[PDB]
């Protein structure tokens, strides 16, 4: 079990690290390194984090050449999986970013939610489709995903809205909350998408 | 659906709670409060580095968010602590003296991460601002502080009601209900809880969050029971469950 977390996005990365090494506590050879750079051989499971704007999400992965090494990851059918920003970069384009162009490696696009408090900041509820454990995580956002039912794993509802707190389409997996600040029900999912990627 | 906040606040100093804080906030974490906050009143030549070990400990192994406050004077100061691990900072008098100092932390590290502590008090049947924990009046109107505290960027306001610290009276619900309507911001309220009752006020009233501080640690309110008590009477909060 060969674990990366993307280390260049912007905002803070290291609760995300320190989480997913919680989590990974009780796992048989558990390596998890900071990725700033493409690597010669690809991990079991790559984490794209993230708290920002969009453009800098993009530009990071880009100044850095990470767009090719996360897509050689999903080339090869490992688990990619985006976390807050991460989860939106997955799209195609976004709102928060007028010109930028997502890793666009699940279809849809990214929307300012509705409401007049913006951001959508504090525990709410994440429903899931399967896997997953329902319960409440924490959320800091303005903005949301819009994809197909297909794709759609987890949902949450703001002031009336209803969205996808988590998104899926194969190996690629995205959550909008932090797990890392969701407590104990929060190393529950990590753990859980460890378990995922102990699979193939 | 959204929940209603239960915030613990500690008091730390030389990287203890006036136990290991690092301990007590996992505790809080296990026990399901929903968000720590430390007030620190560490000397002033020791302050600096202090609240930098501390944030550093604490994010090394806490769960939740945590925010961080007590003497936070600057840009510089809130900048080492947010880069340290601390999910947000808490600025009072740094404020009120300088409110570009909000935006510059808003726009830097995300409106998520600047909580403005305000505390008011009913002067002369008005709500106003006062600074240097609690002792200066600024002459300004809280219903002016709150509307720039908006518009200059901040991510929520910790609303203490000055008289109310320390009496078991119940939170200043009239001062919630006057800042209500008055901004979109999330509102924690401060001071004066006693009894699991005026929790639901408070949150009645319009607070998005309830912070308490010895009633939590010295154990009259349990965290477990006053959510289901709360639950109870029509208030959304979150709970674990087994
Ligand atoms: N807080 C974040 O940076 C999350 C992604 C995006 N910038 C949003 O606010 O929706």
């Amino acid at each position: 079990m060969r674990i990366g977390i993307i280390s260049v996005g912007p905002g803070n990365i290291m609760n995300l690290y320190r989480g997913v090494k919680r989590a990974s506590e009780n796992f048989e050879d558990v390596s998890i390194e900071l990725v700033e750079s493409p690597r010669n051989d690809l991990y079991d499971l790559l984490f794209i984090p993230g708290v920002g704007h969009f453009g800098e999400g993009m530009r990071r992965l880009r100044e850095n050449d990470l767009i090719d090494f996360v897509r050689k990851h999903v080339e090869d059918e490992r688990y990619v999986v985006g976390v807050c920003l991460g989860m939106q970069l997955l799209f195609e384009e976004s709102e928060e970013a007028p010109g930028v162009k997502g890793l666009s490696l699940i279809e849809g696009n990214v929307v300012k939610l509705r409401s007049r408090r913006l951001p959508h900041m504090g525990w709410n509820e994440v429903i899931f489709k399967d896997t997953f454990p329902n319960g409440y995580y924490y959320f800091v956002h303005t903005y949301r995903a819009v994809c197909e039912e297909e794709h759609v794993l987890g949902t949450t509802e703001y002031d009336g809205e209803i969205f996808p707190s988590a998104v899926r389409k194969g190996r690629i997996l995205g959550f909008q909350f932090h797990p890392e600040k969701s407590s104990k029900i929060g190393r529950k999912l990590l753990e859980k998408v460890i378990e995922c990627s102990l699979s193939r | 659906m959204l929940a209603k906040r239960i915030i613990a606040c500690l008091d730390v100093k030389d990287g203890r709670v006036v136990g290991d804080p690092v301990e007590l906030g996992k505790f809080y974490s296990e026990i399901g409060i929903d968000e720590l906050v430390f007030l620190d009143i560490t000397a002033s030549v020791e302050k600096r580095k202090t609240m930098l070990e501390l944030v550093e400990k604490v994010a090394e192994q806490i769960d939740i968010p945590f925010t961080v406050g007590g003497g936070i004077h600057d840009f510089e100061t809130a900048s080492e602590l947010i880069l340290r691990g601390a999910d947000k900072v808490s600025i009072n008098t740094a404020a009120v003296e300088n409110p570009s100092l909000i935006t510059q932390i808003a726009q830097t590290f995300g409106s998520q991460a600047v909580v403005v502590a305000i505390d008011a008090k009913r002067v002369d049947g008005e709500f106003m601002v006062f600074t240097y924990s609690g002792k200066k009046n600024t002459g300004i109107l809280l219903r002016d502080w709150v509307v720039e505290v908006e518009k200059r960027g901040a991510g929520e306001i910790l609303l203490t009601s000055i008289d109310r610290d320390g009496t078991k009276s119940g939170y200043d619900t009239e001062m919630i209900r006057f800042v209500r309507p008055l901004t979109t911001l999330p509102i924690i309220a401060s001071g004066g809880a006693g009894k699991m009752e005026h929790f639901l006020e408070a949150f009645l009233a319009g607070a998005d969050a309830a912070l308490a501080a010895s009633v939590f640690h010295f154990r009259e309110i349990d965290v477990r029971e006053l959510k289901e008590y709360l639950k109870k009477h029509g208030v959304n909060v979150r709970l674990e469950g087994l």
